[PDB]
């Protein structure tokens, strides 16, 4: 079966949950569910996908196979 | 063959980001090589005239004094 | 783990 | 966005340019059916769900869907080099290259303007926010049958619509002498499109 | 266009209509012209199975692309030398449009300054 | 038909979880055939978001003619379990 | 879906309602799980500030309020679980519950292939007909002479006695049957 | 708010009901019955034999039959050599450029 | 033409003679071993039609219609099958009597060469039907229906028989050979527009028009499945035979006295399609839908040109098929549940899943999907209509569009949406009937394939 | 701009004040509605749950539509100035208008055909 992680390591801190409930807690307001959300947050999901990240997924080796052609390429004449 | 996960980001199979990847690099790859060696499709490259710097000598409207 | 899947008779 | 494509096919073959028409018929099916196969490969894995609010990143959690589906987004905007390139660039060349009605000219640019924002719209609220999907997790994506196709369509949004354009006849005449603002206004558009998108979700 | 700015306002009577053009004589300047010559021979064109719309006196460098693409097959990346042929030999016609466009444009004017 | 089957125990242990994650509760003290409104001293506005929670977890829908009847966890178990055929 | 509503909507129920329908309109709207969190905690402020309103004009009128605001600023697309009315798999397996009954009609050919369903389906079928009558005559002697019913339906007060009216919400097909 | 006691009583009872039926549907290992019981060739047996008798129709029946089969004429160049006529298209005039 | 009325006649005495329990297999073979001998009328070598003496005859308009009023009689015998199975052997044997007479006459109907003959017995052909309808039917309406159907039919056969004597004492025959070569220019005059009016209003009411089209439906939803199934497929057909058959001789004033009825009949296309909408009843559907597609071949029939008779040969034919076969799938509900309402059963394709695609196989005929033959003669109905006034696509494609609408609704509305669990008695599908559906069906898709046989005698 | 009602997009029952009601008359209507409805379900039950029952459900309510919609209507119908005159026209009314619609095209073609001036080349088949 499915073996479920710790209730008690879903922690507000560390995300925008906790400007969210700093935002609140100045006008006296407090959020419960706060740290059932919080997972979406934590993990391998603590991060921020960029535009660019996700167009440019490739660039990379892409850039160097093209190099390569091109050397070989000058190389052929 | 997977193991489904609660809350928790699970480990990937080296095949589907090792292909995504290579898919992705390819489609760069093309992208460059095609931009490298025929640029003259995104740009113009042929030089479009101004229609107001020829001569009328060369287009044929005479002096307009008398004719 | 497996299941009856109600069907019609489809015999006839 | 079909819908819009087909439009815009009509649209061409309103100039009288009924190849060019046809050429985006057969270099749309790829890119178009690659994005609808991705769609049904993150709905099979999320039990059904269809409403993007609640998909949040898929780079993370299915990287071969989101570039296959990245390239068909591309594919259907311009993206040169790509199918929908060698035949998007033609169609808006005859189209503002012509004696044509000025508000459709408009209008049709317009448009691929907004193909790019909604592009950019399933990309963000599918590949790069953060999780709105259920805490269960119960993703796969790695069966023979659902990668071999994509891949497949994916080297066609890819190649093919170089590869028909070279092959083919010349059917028409196209005009490739006018100013800069127009032979890099399809680009600038969809830039346009992407870049208010972009802002307007951020 | 500008071209547009200045006809549908700011005095569209001194800018051409593109319906009509030439709208004045051949021997309105020039006082000789050479008619354009036309390299290839009608049964040329029939032969090669041509559209009304390809025989547009650039159809000699079209005729050698399709030559070329036929007898370089498979080898569909060749033939890239016609085709910049043909699209030069295009551009040039589109040059001569678009000179015989603003030679009525400038005769338009002096009808202006004439009277 | 990817996704594991479900199965009771399961449920329950989702569900506490669900609720343990809810800050005006204590998990000492927290049970099936706790009470949310008497034991655990909460109101119907709560109740409401219990629900909520209870629904954005399994991924779908409870009416309210019948989420108003759900005030022990145990009932939330068996209304789930009713609605997806589980025995086990 | 169980329980049958009551012949009238309380007060309290109604504001429940409004109180849910605005909360998802509201996650609609705010699609970021913070955003929401944040607009949700605003809502809940909302409502807890008439929340010991005792007068009942001021609080029908306050609710009438609150409906008209909630039709106003309201999602047209708002989300709808899919397994829900509005939802893409809404009745989408609806096509593959075929009733009991239809077994009825096999051939002892279809029959022979699955014994032990067919045993244990008479042994259910003959606990029916057992618990027909007495489930019958349990219901007749227990209507409240008042003269107002209530649609909802008693258990099995007596040991050994079946709930009246158990074969079709018993029995009842499966949810997902493939 | 909440389930009646007796409403509450039906439910269980409901329940283990439905919890017996369901247990009921499920199968044995012996059911059910089911009683008693080359590399692409599909190439040839849904390839070859098609064609052969698509062939012999054609051939035979459409092509022997006029105006069934009927081909845009071939391009023809000028430097090209017609095979049956053995003509020869003159080249093009040449050009100023 | 002996060779198929004798063998006929000679099925009563088996029908009679023949022990009750092998009276239905016997009767019901040789019925098709008959609906095959009927098919040497189809050995048409040559222009020159088959004349067998001075009363009996085929052309290609009577030989379909004969060849299908001979494959009809087994299929209406099966049909009859279940109901009458707790019927007295003696009442069994009077029903399939009924049903042979009914076959006997039409098939003389369809081969005589003499107006008298076809008369008398387009007028027989009224007492097998009204017994059938008023002693098997199940509602009380059944009275009301025949009586209707005996008198709107001789209403307007009266006056044609006062036409037809007329044409006797001036012409000196009714021969229809004769009556053919043997022509003259009809003088406009008030006396030979109420000529026209009475050869033609019998068969304008028995097609039927639209203002005289409610005897059809009374008839349908109170008529057993056999008197439906023949009533649909045939007894229509007899008016439009009729109508070209008497039309040469009443040339020119068909080119104005027509107006009205092309008229009638291009509207009440669309108001029955309509009706067919907001219709309770399946059978009063089929029925509705059945007027509506007449209507094209009485406009057809009006204007006279060689495609309009084609293509109202191709519709005679394809609706009478498809209207039986429409008819069989209703009973085989209605034997199930005794209710002829199409909204108490509205999932029976997960039940009956076989039986589903009969009704869409018809339904798709009922309307007009090609290559199918119900399509071939609305297609070139629509072509010589256009050719006559440019301005009857409108009516025709609005029609069209109802068409669609209805049928998809029939199928929807009565298979597909979710099963009435109240329903247990929903029995399988019966070889018999599932036979009947084939029967039906089969036959179109071998007219599709040849289609040179039911164009008629202008191709 | 709030909502306004229309026939087909009508009031949600959250705008309407006939819901927010506490009056005793209204509730002891409500509650008889009820009553009859779970009156009817329990007589629907006791025949949908009866296992010696092997035939469908009656349904009178829906006897009763159909003999209302197709049965009932001629007896309840008298004439009036109002049903008479739409019955006279949606008959007789687009009957005239189609009448004069192909009258007028069909006399303007026979005209140009004996006159000449309208041509039919490759007519062949009509
Ligand atoms: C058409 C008009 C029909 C009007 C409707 C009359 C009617 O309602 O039927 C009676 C019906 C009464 O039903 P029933 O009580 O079961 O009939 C028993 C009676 O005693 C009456 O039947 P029965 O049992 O007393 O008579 C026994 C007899 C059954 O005969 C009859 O009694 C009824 C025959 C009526 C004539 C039907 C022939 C129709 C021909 C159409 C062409 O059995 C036979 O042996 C049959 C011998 C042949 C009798 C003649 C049949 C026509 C000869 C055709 C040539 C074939 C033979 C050579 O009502
Ligand atoms: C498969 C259905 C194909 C339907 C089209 C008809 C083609 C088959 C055919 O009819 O040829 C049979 C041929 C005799 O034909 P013939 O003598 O010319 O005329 C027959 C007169 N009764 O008899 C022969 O020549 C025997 C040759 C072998 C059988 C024919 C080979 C298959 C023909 C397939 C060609 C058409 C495929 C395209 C059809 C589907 C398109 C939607």
């Amino acid at each position: 079966k499915m073996e479920l992680p710790d209730y008690r390591q879903w922690k507000i801190e560390g995300t925008p949950l906790e400007t969210v409930q700093k935002k609140l807690a100045a006008r006296g307001l407090r959020d419960p569910w706060a740290r059932n959300e919080a997972w979406r947050y934590m993990g391998g999901f603590a991060g921020n996908i960029t535009f660019p990240s996700v167009i440019l997924k490739g660039f990379k080796w892409g850039f160097a196979a093209f190099v390569v052609a091109l050397g070989a390429e000058y190389f052929l004449d | 063959h997977i193991q489904p996960r609660y809350r928790e980001f699970p480990q990937l199979t080296r095949s589907q980001v090792i292909q995504g990847e290579f898919l992705s690099s390819l489609m760069w790859f093309w992208i460059l090589w095609r931009f490298w060696h025929d640029s003259d499709a995104v740009l113009g490259h042929f030089s479009y005239p101004d229609p107001s710097q020829w001569t009328d000598e060369e287009l044929g409207i005479p002096p307009d004094d008398e004719d | 783990k497996r299941l009856f899947v109600v069907k019609p008779s489809l015999y006839y | 966005s079909t819908s819009s494509q087909l439009g815009l096919m009509m649209v061409t073959l309103g100039m009288n340019q009924p190849h060019l028409a046809f050429l985006h018929i057969c270099t749309h099916a790829f890119f178009k059916a690659m994005l609808f196969m991705c769609s049904g490969s993150i709905i099979h894995s999320l039990a059904d769900e269809q409403d993007i609010r609640k998909m949040g990143n898929i780079t993370k959690i299915m990287p071969f869907t989101s570039s296959c589906l990245v390239i068909g987004s591309l594919a259907l905007t311009g993206m040169p080099f790509l199918t929908g390139f060698y035949s998007k660039d033609l169609i808006i060349e005859a189209i503002n290259t012509c004696n044509t009605n000025a508000w459709a000219l408009l209008i049709t640019l317009i448009a691929t303007s907004m193909t790019a924002m909604y592009s950019m719209r399933i990309i963000y609220f599918v590949t790069m926010t953060k999780p709105r999907f259920p805490p269960l997790i119960s993703i796969n994506e790695n069966d023979p049958d659902l990668m071999n196709p994509i891949k497949r369509l994916a080297f066609g949004s890819i190649f093919a619509g170089f590869v028909i354009s070279y092959n083919i006849p010349p059917t028409s005449i196209p005009v490739l002498t006018m100013p800069w603002f127009l032979k890099t206004t399809a680009l600038i558009i969809s830039v346009l499109g992407f870049l208010i998108a972009l802002e307007l979700n951020n | 266009g500008a071209h547009l700015t200045r006809r549908y306002l700011w005095d569209a009577s001194v800018e051409p209509d593109p319906e009509k053009i030439p709208s004045f004589p051949p021997d309105l300047g020039f006082p000789e012209r050479k008619e354009r010559v036309m390299v290839a021979t009608q049964q040329e064109m029939m032969d090669a199975q041509l559209t009304l719309q390809q025989r547009d006196y650039c159809a000699h460098y079209l005729i050698r692309l399709l030559k070329c693409k036929r007898d370089s097959f498979p080898n569909f990346l060749a033939c890239k030398h016609e085709q910049h042929d043909w699209d030069y030999c295009e551009h040039l016609d589109y040059v001569k449009r678009m000179k015989e466009f603003e030679r009525e444009r400038r005769l338009l004017q002096r009808k202006k300054r004439r009277a | 038909s990817d996704a594991p089957p479900l199965t009771l125990d399961g449920i329950k242990d989702r569900v506490l979880y669900v609720l343990k994650l809810y800050d005006k509760i204590d998990p000492e003290k927290l049970s099936v055939n706790s009470h949310f409104m008497k034991d655990l001293g909460l109101d119907s506005l709560d109740q409401v978001e219990i629900i909520m929670a209870m629904e954005d977890e399994f991924g779908f829908e409870i009416p309210d003619i019948d989420a108003e009847k759900l005030m022990c966890p145990q009932e939330i178990v068996d209304y789930i379990a009713d609605k997806k055929d589980v025995y086990e | 879906a169980f329980c049958a509503p009551p012949a009238y909507l309380t007060h309290q129920q109604k504001v429940l309602r409004l109180y849910k329908r605005a909360l998802r309109h509201l996650e609609s709207w705010c699609i970021h799980r913070d955003k929401y969190r944040y607009f949700a905690c605003l809502m809940r402020a909302r409502f807890e500030e008439h929340k010991n309103e005792k007068d009942m004009m001021r609080a029908t009128q306050l609710l009438r309020e609150a409906e008209e605001e909630f039709w106003q600023n309201q999602h047209p697309q708002p989300y709808i679980f899919p397994d829900s009315p509005g939802g893409t798999s809404f009745e989408r397996y609806e096509c593959y519950k075929v009733p009991e009954w239809c077994l009825d009609y096999w051939h002892p050919s279809e029959k022979a292939m699955y014994p032990d369903y067919f045993s244990k389906r008479e042994q259910w079928k003959k606990l029916r007909m057992e618990s027909w009558d007495r489930e019958v005559k349990q219901l007749q002697e227990e209507t409240s002479p008042d003269g107002i019913m209530t649609e909802a339906l008693p258990p099995a007060r007596r040991e050994g006695d079946l709930p009246p009216l158990w074969w079709h919400i018993v029995t009842r097909p499966r949810e997902r049957p493939t | 708010s909440g389930y009646t006691p007796d409403e509450k009583l039906r439910l269980q009872q409901l329940r283990e009901l439905r919890r017996r039926w369901l247990k009921d549907q499920e199968l044995s290992p012996r059911e059910p019955v089911l009683p008693p019981r080359r590399s692409s060739l599909f190439a040839v047996s849904h390839v070859l034999i098609p064609m052969w008798f698509v062939h012999y129709y054609v051939k035979y029946h459409m092509a022997t039959k006029p105006y069934t089969i009927v081909s845009s004429k071939p391009r023809i160049f000028p430097g090209d050599t017609i095979l049956e006529t053995g003509e020869v298209i003159p080249p093009m005039r040449d050009f100023p450029d | 033409m002996l060779k198929i009325i004798l063998p006929s006649l000679m099925l009563l005495p088996l029908t009679w003679l023949s022990s009750p329990k092998k009276t239905w297999t016997n009767v019901t073979s040789y019925s098709f071993l008959i609906s095959l001998t009927s098919l040497t009328l189809l050995w048409q070598t040559d222009e020159n039609y088959k004349n067998f003496s001075n009363m009996f005859s085929s052309d290609p308009l009577s030989t379909p219609l004969i060849i299908l009023t001979a494959w009809l009689l087994p299929l209406m015998l099966m049909a009859s099958q279940n109901h009458l199975k707790k019927d007295n052997n003696v009442l069994q044997k009077l029903y399939i009597s009924m049903l042979i007479s009914l076959q006997i006459l039409l098939i003389m109907t369809f081969s005589a060469t003499e107006l008298i003959m076809f008369y008398i017995l387009f007028e027989a052909t009224l007492i097998p039907t009204l017994i059938i309808i008023t002693r098997w039917g199940n509602q009380t309406e059944r009275l009301n229906a025949g009586i209707y159907f005996l008198f709107y039919t001789l209403i307007g056969s009266i006056p044609l028989l006062i036409a037809l004597i007329l044409i006797q004492n001036h012409v000196g025959t009714l021969n229809l050979m004769i009556l053919s070569f043997t022509t003259h220019t009809l003088d406009a005059s008030w006396s030979n527009n109420l000529l026209w009016l009475a050869c033609m209003m019998a068969f304008l009411i028995k097609m039927p028009l639209y203002g005289v089209h409610l005897w059809l439906p009374k008839a349908h939803v109170e008529a057993p499945i056999a008197g439906s199934m023949i009533l649909a497929a045939i007894l229509l057909k007899l008016g439009s035979y009729g109508m070209i058959r008497i039309s040469i001789i009443l040339d020119p004033l068909t080119k104005y006295m027509a107006y009205p009825f092309i008229l009638l009949s291009l509207w009440g296309m669309i108001m029955t399609s309509s009706i067919c909408l907001r219709q309770t009843d399946l059978k009063s559907l089929i029925a509705y839908s059945s007027v509506s597609h007449m209507a094209l071949v009485i406009a057809s029939i009006m204007i006279q040109t060689p495609w309009s008779f084609m293509g109202a040969t191709m519709l005679m034919i394809a609706h009478g098929l498809t209207s039986s076969l429409l008819f069989c799938l209703a009973n085989s509900n209605y034997e199930r549940i005794h209710s002829r309402t199409m909204i108490m059963a509205r999932g029976l394709q997960m039940v009956f899943p076989l039986m589903a695609t009969w009704w869409l196989m018809a339904s798709l005929a009922n309307l007009a999907l090609p290559p199918s033959i119900n399509l071939m003669g609305e297609l070139f109905i629509t072509m010589s209509l256009f050719s006559w006034s440019n301005f009857t696509i409108i009516l025709m494609g609005i029609n069209i569009i109802i068409t669609g609408m209805y049928s998809m609704y029939m199928i929807i509305t009565t298979q597909r949406g979710k099963l009435t669990n109240h329903m247990i008695n929903l029995q399988p599908s019966h070889t018999r009937e599932l036979t009947l559906m084939a029967l039906h069906m089969i036959p179109l898709i071998l007219l599709t394939t040849s289609p040179k046989l039911i164009t008629g005698l202008t191709m | 701009s709030k909502y306004k009602p229309a026939p087909l997009a009508t009031l949600p029952s959250t705008l309407d004040p006939a819901e927010y009601d506490v009056s005793p008359e209204t509730r002891r209507a409500q509650v008889e509605r009820l009553s009859i409805r779970a009156r009817l379900k329990r007589e629907y039950l006791l025949q949908y749950n009866d296992p010696k029952r092997v035939s469908h459900i009656e349904d009178p309510a829906l006897i009763r539509w159909t003999y209302a919609r197709s049965a009932n209507i001629y007896p309840n119908f008298r004439p009036t100035p109002k049903n008479s005159l739409l019955g006279a026209v949606a008959g007789f009314g687009p009957l005239i208008f189609w009448y004069y619609v192909f009258k007028t095209d069909r006399d303007r073609k026979e005209r140009l055909i004996q006159e000449g001036k309208l041509d039919r080349k490759f007519n062949i088949s009509y």
